[PDB]
């Protein structure tokens, strides 16, 4: 079947800075966007709607509107890769990947927010 | 889930 895989599904992100959180799906042949849909979503909160290649800023949760975006050149390495720029206190929490690529799947990841004292923040 | 339920709908 069709499954999607995390390399970590625990990420400790520093506060301040930017994270890329990832979930993997495999991709034979050459990627094909008519059958590729990405959703990132985080406690009900929509992060992240690809339809195959379509985006929309619109629908994107106004907490997360300008901070992030899906990284398009990582999805023909079968990567959907997250990216969240300046991370707040407020991102900590769990994150859904659901893919959708001949057959669907989905993970949760986590993602703690720390402030070490001597990191920039 | 129901992220995941809304999601097969608007995909399947
Ligand atoms: C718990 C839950 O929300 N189930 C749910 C939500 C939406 C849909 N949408 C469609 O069926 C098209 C199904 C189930
Ligand atoms: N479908």
């Amino acid at each position: 079947a069709f499954t999607v895989t995390v390399p970590k599904d625990l990420y400790v992100v520093e506060y301040g800075s930017n994270m890329t959180i990832e979930c993997k799906f495999p991709v034979e042949k050459q990627l094909d966007l008519a059958a590729l849909i990405v959703y990132w979503e985080m406690e009900d909160k929509n992060i992240i709607q690809f339809v195959h290649g379509e985006e929309d800023l619109k629908v994107q949760h106004s907490s997360y509107r300008q901070r992030a975006r899906l990284l398009k050149d990582q999805l023909s390495l079968g990567n959907a890769a997250l990216q969240i720029t300046d991370v707040k206190l407020q991102d900590a929490g769990v994150y859904r990947c659901m893919i959708s690529y001949g057959g669907a799947d989905y993970k949760r990841i986590t993602v703690k927010v720390n402030a070490p004292y001597a990191a920039a923040l | 889930d129901c992220q995941w339920a809304a999601f097969l709908c608007r995909v399947y």
